[PDB]
């Protein structure tokens, strides 16, 4: 419901400014570590809702190895929440490997769709 | 980069960029067709959607076709929009994005469709088999990608970096001024190309004579003969083609189509006789070669092929001017042969 | 193919309550819909077996309810099942709606 | 007509078919791919390919021999087939290059090349041989954590850490003389064979192979290696069947022959006497299926192995063939019993009598290793035709009604419903 | 009708009828495959269902195979059911019903399946292309029907009562006494067949040498050489086959398969190298022919090829008793070549 | 509901005995031209119910010309029953061209299915 270019421009304006970064990035790190999606063995790019067309194109444009690892991480999250346990301490997703592997694909897909809807409502000189 | 065009006081112009990157110069086979289908995709500045919709609003169209030697990128527009289309062709030559998501979604289905279309017709199958048995790994690479040699995006990128260089291409146009087109190919992104090596060879491409290929095919039967010709014997075989597919001979009722494909080195004269029937094609091609092994008069066809050569040469702007007057007679020697279709009822090479 | 997939009513009952593919990780909050369906059937059944004795005048409404409570066989059971299954119906419905607006099942495909 | 004599060490078993040409002498050991731990696994296949290597086969081919080997789940065999007037050459070659010193076979050039070729062909088997690998995964999950669970060819992860020390330890621990049986098929007479084994002294060792601590126990399990790249859906489910030297062995093979094997594209296998082919032929629910009955030394399997291009109706194929399995216990007829009796006699005759004298050598070596003497084709036929419908019903109530199954699948098998429905569709409520 | 059987003290017998009706004698190509897939079907007396069901109750198995020369009709049964299976084979040889409704329903999907299975293997395509370029329209008809030349039902009927004649076929079997088989082949409807001409002609079938075919194919690449051999030089090439695909050579790791197909009149020695990479096919076949063009000594492979030919002539009913002791050496002369798969990265016949 | 082999057996026994023939076929001809399926331009073997497996195989085994003529006769009967007219006197199906064309296929298809039904209920002598 919120396009990722909006979140990207807000987040890049927060990160590249000095006075906001070191005062909002520690509370963001503590919020991510308090959310507890890493204890189920999940990066954040599995958590994103998929029933957009943008996420469908971004998941069909994924490479064929990251797609297999993503399907395994989702299935392991399903099973280890089915057992109402957590993954052991050796299989938690560490903070060094929560890289965005899907966000460049979603940014290029939403930029393509935004350019398409911008071109469909164009106005020539009247 | 030898940009040179001509003018006429009219409305609709075209501007073409011919690079020497056809199936003759392909490293792996099927690379050049994938690059040609990859041509008008998205660049690094603007997309393939914005370019199409914005050029439709500006009054023009693009195309990208591939012969055996050239890849020609064509743009047909209204005359008052020359520098936009020059800058669009410069951008699409310089900085195509080369995305794998554009390889598998948009380019491979088009290449699969075009290979299926040119495979379901038996004349193009006979023509490329005749090419591949005349010239083996030079001009006789297959024109279209069929998946036999697996080629992915890195070979297409390296082949585009090999062939999209500055001293390889030429720029043509109709209904443009020459001075401001020469000013508009500068001030642009086409002069900043790497001044690479030219790709055209001056040697004649080492043909092979007396070879036969027989390919099984469901549908119509095609018997095709093919003669590799030099640069001195180009006029004689051109008037032979225009004498054979004309009303002057007794043979155009048998011959479906005969044509001489010309190149800068030599050429290939191909002759296709096709039918649903196969004994018809048998007796037809046997009569054709049994009459052509005798001497044929090539004197009444001279003015007629001057007409046909003018109507074939005004379209292209790389004209090879034959003089058409040192021609007297024809006598067939050695020829390559290919039989497509119902092969067991088609004649062999020593039967002809 | 099987008879539970070939016959038209049994194909509906099959595709809805037999081999309808449910997600593998749903917890006990997703059973509130089955509970609401059961309790709706309970309300309808006890309501019919009370409306066989309830007369809906202004001189006979409350008197007919206390006639159900006192004289018909096992009528106290029927009236307390109706009047308490309505409260349990609304509490399981509130749990259904709160699960739906907590787990984000108001979102884009439903 | 299948005579067996115990010598000083070894047991000699032979059968003399005087009309066959190529007489075939070899030794069959009773230690297959279920007599080791899962870490030195594939040493049996590695020994087979060491015996079949270029050095040994060139030495055997210069003299006029042709080597053969076959590794199975309790017996492994080494067969030197030959011309009928030349079997003392076979015997002293098998003595001089397998039973005595093997230092020409076990140096680190031939062993390195053999190990590399074995690694390449095992990974080529794992990628590109799909029904055999799911029968192997069925064996690996049916008898799991128990020595019958092992792959015959060996796994890749437990084959790159094997050196000549493993092969020498296995040849010291399992290539014994109270474990070996020498066999002769083709047209050698019995007494010239034992005369040539007792003229030149042929004895491998003296000791006894190590006995296992854990017997083969069935564990009802499930596995799925779903690779949706593949165009088909190879699944195979099986229950615990009766082992060898069990009284309910021939009724297990007969109950397999009741349902037979099928092939959807041949027009002569679409017309068989199976009741399942009137359920699986109106929507084309499968391409082939074959009901095996494997009987190893301690236990064995019983089930069918299929392949399906119609990957949406997998559960219907499973459900239909499992209702046909319950028809064995409740209402099996007698015409199915007699059809399977004649077809089982035909199949065992096609197995026991054939042109190749090395398959007869392997079968004779196995069933003289485990039993002690070979029962003929006549006694097997008599034990087959002594089977009534009530014996099949008693065995089917014993081993097929509501028993634990083990499933192994690959390909596009999301349409395969998961386990408890398949397990509790082995027992119906009497219709 | 030559009845040639033998006895053994076992339980399971086989009865086979061999006709000379392979694709050597097919009029249109693919007719013999349609007759072979057509064989055990509806007779005018009983069905294809009643025969299969009552023979399964009697304990036997029918089969019908097809190679280049024969059509084999095999029946494997328990020993005490000889006259029923003799009468069944005589029924199915005489009076098959030949209906269009079973031509389209049962015969054509089986033929399409068998053709797709034999097409998807890249070595059978090279083998039948090697046959088609060695022998043109003798043995070189394709083995399986593929929809190129449209075969009717009337062509199948004409070919069936051309080939199913009494002097053409002969009946063999294992584990049957010759007296009861000769008494059951008579008092039957196998004796009342039309006594047509036998179809085999015994002079050598006019081969062609020094010919190449190049087949384009996606998947794994093969390169095959093929030498047509006479009847006198059959032993030397059989020793050569059992020497090449054996551990006596250093060329066994390169050659994937090598085999000599034997016939009455001569044979064809074929050699396939198959890989997934294709530079290894190029270097392998270059090493193979560049080492075979020097003289190889074949006398060490004599005892081994006597073994291999005993074990391969074990169960066939056509034993050719070759001598194998006039063999001393081999030096390759001229050979036909076919390259299937990645065809541009494969060497030509001039390169070998 | 009634097998065509039984109808063919009773009809053959009525036909080829001369006492019953000259009494039964004139009232049969009068019943057929009183039925009125020829005034709509139909042969009889279009009227048979096509929703058995026997009739479905007997239609899929029909030749390609009679199938197209059959489809045209069925569609023309549909249209001239829609407009509540009859076909004109030129386009009536005459009695000499009311040939049974589907009946050999029906007879052999029901014979095949019947033989399957009694081959799989067979018993050896016990
Ligand atoms: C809501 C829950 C819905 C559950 C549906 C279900 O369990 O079906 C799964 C299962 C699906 O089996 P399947 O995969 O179709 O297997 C078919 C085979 O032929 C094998 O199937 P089968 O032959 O084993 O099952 C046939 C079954 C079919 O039974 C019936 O349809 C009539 C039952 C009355 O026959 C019986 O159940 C006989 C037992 C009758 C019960 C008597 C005591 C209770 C009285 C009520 O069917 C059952 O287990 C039957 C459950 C009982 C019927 C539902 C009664 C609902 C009444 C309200
Ligand atoms: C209230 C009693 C239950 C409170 C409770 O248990 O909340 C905790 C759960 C947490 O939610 P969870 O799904 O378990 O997430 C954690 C999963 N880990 C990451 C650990 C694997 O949260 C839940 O279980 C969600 C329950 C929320 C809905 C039930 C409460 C309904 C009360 C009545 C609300 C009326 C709303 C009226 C709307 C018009
Ligand atoms: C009487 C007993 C007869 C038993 C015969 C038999 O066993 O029924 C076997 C059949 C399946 O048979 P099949 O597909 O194997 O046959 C294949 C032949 N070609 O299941 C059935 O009929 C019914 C299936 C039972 C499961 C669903 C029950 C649903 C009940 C309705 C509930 C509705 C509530 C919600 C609204
Ligand atoms: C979208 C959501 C809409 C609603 C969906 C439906 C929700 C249903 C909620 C109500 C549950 C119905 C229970 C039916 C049980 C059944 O039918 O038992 C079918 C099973 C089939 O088991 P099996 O043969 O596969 O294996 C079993 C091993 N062979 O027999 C059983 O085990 C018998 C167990 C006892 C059955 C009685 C239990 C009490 C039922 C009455 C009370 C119901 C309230
Ligand atoms: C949606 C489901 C239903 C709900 C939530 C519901 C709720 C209620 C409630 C709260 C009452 C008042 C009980 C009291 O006095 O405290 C009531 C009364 C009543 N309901 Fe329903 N009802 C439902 C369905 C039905 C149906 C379908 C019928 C008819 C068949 C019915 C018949 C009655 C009757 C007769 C009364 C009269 C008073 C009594 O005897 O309880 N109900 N209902």
């Amino acid at each position: 419901p919120q396009s990722f270019t909006s979140i990207a421009r807000i987040g890049d304006y927060i990160l590249k400014s000095p006075v906001l970064s070191k005062l909002c990035v520690p509370v963001a790190n503590q919020f991510i570590n308090l959310a507890g999606y890493k204890k189920l063995g999940l990066k954040f790019d599995d958590l994103i809702a998929e029933e957009n067309p943008i996420m469908q194109t971004a998941l069909r444009r994924l490479p064929e190895d990251e797609s297999y690892a993503r399907a395994y991480r989702i299935i392991r999250a399903h099973q280890t929440e089915l057992t109402h346990h957590l993954l052991p301490r050796n299989e938690w997703i560490k903070a060094q490997e929560d890289v965005p592997y899907l966000l460049p694909y979603i940014l290029e897909a939403e930029a393509a769709a935004k350019e398409k809807d911008e071109l469909d409502n164009i106005e020539v000189s009247k | 980069l030898t940009v040179s065009a001509r003018d006429a006081p009219t409305k609709i112009s075209t501007l073409a960029v011919k690079v020497h990157g056809g199936s003759r110069y392909a490293t792996k086979d099927g690379v050049a067709h994938l690059l040609n289908r990859f041509n008008f995709q998205n660049t690094n500045t603007r997309s393939a959607l914005k370019l199409v919709r914005e050029s439709e609003l500006l009054g023009g169209t693009f195309k990208s076709t591939l012969d055996r030697e050239y890849i020609t990128l064509k743009a047909t527009f209204l005359k008052d929009d020359l520098p936009y289309y020059v800058n669009a062709l410069a951008d699409v030559l310089y900085k195509t994005a080369f995305k794998p998501h554009e390889l598998t979604e948009s380019v491979l289905p088009a290449a699969r469709y075009d290979y299926a279309v040119a495979e379901q017709c038996p004349v193009k199958s006979a023509e490329d088999q005749l090419y591949a048995i005349t010239f083996r790994k030079g001009l006789g690479n297959p024109l279209l990608y069929d998946g036999v040699e697996r080629v992915s995006l890195q070979d297409i990128k390296d082949f585009a970096d090999k062939v999209y260089t500055k001293e390889n291409l030429e720029v043509s146009g109709e209904n443009v001024v020459e001075a401001d087109l020469k000013r508009f190919v500068d001030e642009s992104l086409l002069s900043t190309l790497p001044a690479g090596k030219s790709l055209v060879s001056k040697s004649e491409p080492k043909f092979f004579l007396g070879e036969e290929n027989r390919v099984r095919f469901i549908g119509d039967s095609v018997a095709a003969i093919g003669i590799p010709v030099n640069k001195a014997s180009l006029a004689q075989y051109e008037v032979l083609a225009n004498y054979l597919t004309s009303a002057l001979s007794e043979l155009s009722g048998l011959i479906s189509s005969a044509k001489l494909d010309k190149f800068t080195d030599g050429g290939l004269f191909t002759l296709f006789v096709r039918d649903q029937d196969s004994a018809v094609v048998s007796s037809n091609i046997k009569k054709i070669v049994a009459d052509l092994k005798k001497g044929k008069d090539l004197s009444p066809a001279i003015n007629y092929t001057k007409l046909k050569n003018a109507v074939q040469n005004e379209s292209v702007s790389s004209p090879i001017e034959l003089n058409f007057d040192a021609v007297k007679d024809f006598k067939l020697g050695k020829f390559n042969y290919v039989a497509v279709g119902d092969v067991s009822n088609l004649p062999y090479l020593d039967e002809l | 193919m099987a008879f539970r997939k070939s016959n038209v009513y049994l194909s509906l009952v099959n595709s809805y309550i037999i081999d309808s593919p449910q997600p593998s990780s749903i917890n006990y909050w997703w059973n509130m819909g089955s509970l609401l369906g059961l309790c709706l059937v309970i309300q309808i059944v006890t309501g019919i077996f009370m409306a066989m004795h309830y007369s809906s005048n202004i001189e006979l409404a409350f008197s007919s309810v206390e006639h159900i409570m006192r004289d018909v066989h096992n009528g106290y059971i029927l009236r307390y099942l109706h009047a308490n299954g309505a409260s349990f119906f609304f509490m399981v419905m509130f749990m259904h709606m709160a699960k739906g607006l907590y787990y984000g099942s108001y979102r884009s495909p439903r | 007509a299948e005579v067996t004599q115990l010598s000083n060490g070894i047991v000699v078993a032979t059968e003399h078919n005087p009309s066959a040409h190529t007489a075939s002498v070899g030794v069959v050991f009773g230690s297959g791919a279920a007599n080791e731990n899962p870490y030195n696994n594939g040493v049996s296949n590695l020994w087979k390919n060491i015996f079949l290597s270029k050095e040994n086969s060139a030495v055997a081919a210069k003299e006029g021999l042709a080597l053969s080997s076959n590794i199975s789940r309790d017996f492994q065999s080494y067969i030197v087939s030959s011309l009928p007037g030349s079997t003392d050459k076979s015997l002293d070659f098998l003595n001089q290059s397998f039973i005595q010193q093997k230092a020409n076979l076990l140096s680190s050039s031939n062993f390195e090349a053999t190990k590399k070729s074995v690694l390449k062909q095992v990974q080529d088997f794992e990628e590109n041989d799909h029904p055999n690998r799911v029968l192997e995964h069925l064996h690996s999950t049916a008898f799991q954590n128990t020595p019958l669970s092992l792959p015959t060819r060996g796994t890749l992860e437990s084959l790159e850490n094997l050196v000549v020390a493993d092969l020498e330890s296995f040849a010291n621990n399992h290539f014994l003389n109270s474990n070996a049986v020498v066999v002769g098929t083709g047209n050698i007479k019995h007494e010239d064979l034992v005369n040539s084994i007792e003229s030149k002294n042929l004895s491998l060792q003296t000791g006894t192979k190590p006995v296992l601590k854990k017997k083969a126990a069935f564990l009802g399990s499930e596995v799925r290696l779903r690779d949706d790249t593949l165009p088909k859906a190879w699944i195979s489910l099986a229950v615990e069947g009766e082992p060898v030297n069990s009284p309910n062995y021939f009724v297990a093979k007969l109950a397999a022959q009741i349902f037979g094997s099928y092939n959807a594209f041949e027009p002569a296998s679409r017309l068989q006497g199976i009741k399942l082919l009137d359920n699986i032929q109106e929507y084309q629910l499968c391409d082939n299926f074959n009901h095996f009955s494997l009987s190893y030394k301690d236990s064995g399997l019983w089930g069918f192995s299929t392949a399906t291009r119609n990957v949406t109706m997998i559960d219907d194929l499973i459900h239909f063939t499992l209702k046909q399995w319950n028809r064995l216990t409740i209402s099996v007829t007698d015409t199915e019993v007699e059809r399977a009796k004649s077809l089982l006699k035909l199949q065992l005759g096609q197995l026991y009598e054939s042109g190749n004298p090395v398959n007869d050598a392997n079968l004779l070596g196995a069933e003289v290793l485990i039993k002690g003497s070979k029962l003929s084709l006549g006694e097997a036929f008599k034990k087959i035709d002594a089977i009534t419908v009530k014996d099949v019903k008693a065995w089917a109530g014993k081993r097929l009604w509501d028993q634990d199954i083990a499933i192994a699948g690959t390909g596009q098998i999301e349409g395969l419903l998961d386990y408890m429905r398949i397990r509790s569709d082995m027992s119906m409520m009497r219709w």
